[PDB]
């Protein structure tokens, strides 16, 4: 598989 | 030696004084049997003339070549009327004027227009677009393709694409085109340069550097006019105004030239540069999603 | 070596994924044709007080965001040349945006650039990150594409180097823009108030948007050298949230 | 190698043999002293409305009739550098003329130049070929004779080998004209409307032909920086059978 | 080698085609487990990464290096309101005007400032003054230390100055500039160079000679811009005017460009150079022996 | 080869 974009929505850990 | 012309025979007019390819085709047949036979001189200057290519044939042989001259439509009959038939063969077809003008309409619609058997039993061919504007848009032909209700597919497999970035890569590409050409014989009927002389204001934009840039724009004019003569294809040219660019060396190479200018509200005007101020020197189109057309 | 021509189906197939990154405003967007378009140069020119800075920081939020036609979202490269990039700029676009501060500012890869020389090494360094991450950026910002060509080559003698580098560089861009699929946005100064750079800057972009200043705190957006029609005018407005519309 | 001299009777011998092509038109041929004279080069030169490629096709149909003087008609070789030379146009003008259209196209030869250095080496095959069919040629018709030359010397700098190149084309051609008996006809551009070439052209040729639209579709034909007078003037007409006298 | 990359693991890299330092860094992770482990790669690409420096970090690693930026006061709070809090670190503030304004009170008064502690946690430092103009006068800082109640030898302790007498030399200090602030971390904070353009006019006084003018001054300007940046201190640099001198080149290089002119009587201007005429734009102060003030 | 559409 590949690696995906994540949106700025969830809080960074 | 390459076409088989004898080893002892080619050393026999050194001592004369034949020593160069020109001064073979040169010397005449009446004073090359002094040194020998006219069976053996048909041989030494039929071979001469394949090495070195005067490029001289009769006029019957000329009109027997122009016969095979076509006519790509605009998509206008008004337009086609102006040019004699559309976009003529063995010529290079010049059109500039403004940005909000059809010179990109123009060669889009040339695009799917130049697939399309029409008129003088032209039989529709492919087409190489060589684009330094990154203007060319495929999902555009497939409007135009179902305004003449053809295959979106088929007409995007006939046309052949490239991106040129600088000058240089520009007259590249046209090695890579006369060699396609020569591939495909009577495949391809028109070349589309989208635009002819944008990279080269760009590559050459000092005062010092218009030398190199003239030479290089005539080298490559020159290069156009003998693939749209050779190969017998259309060569259809957009170009910029300042007037039109290119001076002296693109109105030469420019076999018609076509002024682009916005009519009455939506429509458009084609006008013959330079030519006098009469009405047989213009013809009205339109432009719509189906490309260059005519008036409603 | 064999460069080859490739058929316009299958550069269809590669303009399928041509996409725009909105610019915070309904109106500037349908200007745009759907806003800042990916495998294109769009170049963005006027005085300071108008909002290229202000659309530069904006597009860092907004290339993050899941858009029109299914745009994803992704990283932003900003190259910047006049020591105008704040961070503390995108946390309240951010905020209008709904999104959080450190994960806006991870998302955003950032380089200043002293010289036109360390200009253009950025964009070998720019192509390797496309190349390491394929698919995940979005946006390359060139803030500004051109101040550090004039600095570096300000005598009449030197103008014939910086055309050619300048040249060199914007052929790059638009090669980095069509084979990585990126949108490239850059912004210009000016010098009659015409764009500095000539013919290059010209050809390279195929969008220019002249800003201006509208009534009181609006803006008008307006593509250059067209025809003084309003379809190619759009009015918007700056706010503490970056390029948004009028209210 | 001694070039040497040759008396004036050896020269009246070689002058005895000079002839006329006829342009088609009574009144221009009474205006050149019975057409386009052979030793010698002519040039004609004007807007493109006016009748140089009508001149230069009829050329090719009245060059290989018999005229006055005893003219038998001969051959021609026909250099083009415009795109201008089309066969169809010379079988309605040996309609006018009631010969065969096949047998007039096969006594003409063409070439087309595409560059100066191409023009000035088919000079060279002109000359061979002249050679070796002696006294079958009669006409040589370069349509136009400068134009490559503004082509590739388009700049300030290049004009020096521009004229150097020139000069040598056109001292090889009088040499043709000269050593073989031919006319040489060739066409020319303006740019006040004047001829291009300066003194190099001017030298070259003999005679120097003006044209110009007269009244309605009737042309009018003047001996180059001339006096103002009627016997340096002449009416004439071009017709689908070429150039011919007025109605 | 130098980090400790092995003789044997070097070597691999060069059979594919890796031979340059540049094509180390460029060769994706995705590519480099074609020729190895990813445990190996990853210690490859690091140490390319220290030797050829990208420049490339994060908008949040950006945010946390301007977290540093201090500011220090001009010894007016109008002139600070008018400048965000005073001149700024981590760039080039650059003020303009006649001789009888107050650059050199202003070169002088924060002489003292950057050794106070200020708002925002800033502690004060140590300052480096090149004068270029023989106007450095340590005898003005007393005046200055006095208005502050700080002690004289210690304002004088921490102030490091050297005198430039051609732009060859002025560039020389630079190298010196940035090896002291790499001594002693983050105790300087402020760089002063009045003036910063004298000395370039004065070597380079002919037209022909304008275009190495160009290039020196941009090599200069660009290196204070990455001393501001790379060691967080503020540079503040004084200028002639003739319209400020320096063309494109100095405008480019400053980040806050202040011109300097004389008010009502003893009163001075201080406003934003180019920027729109407003009010915000502009600040008034005054000038005393101890050094600028606010107005009466 | 060229297919006509
Ligand atoms: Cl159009
Ligand atoms: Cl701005
Ligand atoms: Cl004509
Ligand atoms: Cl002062
Ligand atoms: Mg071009
Ligand atoms: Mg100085």
């Amino acid at each position: 598989p590949t690696k995906v974009f994540v949106p700025p929505f969830k809080t960074k850990s | 030696q390459k076409h088989g012309i004898n080893v002892a025979d080619i050393k026999k007019l050194k001592s004369v004084g034949i020593c160069t390819i020109k001064g073979i085709q040169m010397t005449t047949r009446r004073a090359l049997c002094n040194v020998l036979s006219e069976a053996k001189v048909d041989k030494i200057k039929e071979a001469a003339n394949k090495l070195i290519e005067p490029g001289f044939l009769t006029a019957f042989e000329y009109s027997e070549k122009r016969k095979m001259v076509f006519h790509i439509t605009t998509g206008s009959q008004e337009f086609d009327k102006l040019l004699g038939g559309g976009i003529e063969s063995m010529a290079i077809t010049e059109a500039f004027g403004e940005f909000r003008t059809g010179k990109t309409q123009l060669s889009h619609t040339l695009c799917v227009t130049a697939q399309l058997p029409g008129a003088g039993g032209y039989p529709g061919g492919k087409i190489i677009f060589i684009d330094t504007e990154n203007t060319f848009r495929p999902d555009r032909l497939r409007d135009i393709a179902d305004r003449f209700n053809v295959d979106h597919d088929a007409v995007l497999d006939n046309v052949l694409y490239a991106r040129a970035y600088t000058s240089e890569h520009q007259m590249e590409l046209l090695d890579y085109v006369a060699a396609k050409f020569h591939e495909e014989a009577g495949i391809f009927k028109l070349l589309i340069i989208d635009s002819i002389m944008a990279l080269f204001r760009v590559d050459f934009s000092g005062r010092g550097e218009l030398a190199e840039r003239q030479q290089k724009l005539a080298q490559m004019l020159s290069r156009l006019q003998k693939i749209s003569e050779e190969y017998n294809v259309a060569v259809f040219v957009t170009n910029q105004m300042t007037k039109p660019i290119g001076g002296h060396i693109l109105a030469h190479a420019s076999t018609t030239r076509i002024s682009l200018r916005k009519g009455r509200g939506e429509l458009r005007i084609a006008k013959i540069y330079d030519s006098p101020e009469m009405p047989e020197n213009e013809a009205t189109f339109a432009i719509t999603a189906g490309g260059i057309g005519d008036a409603k």
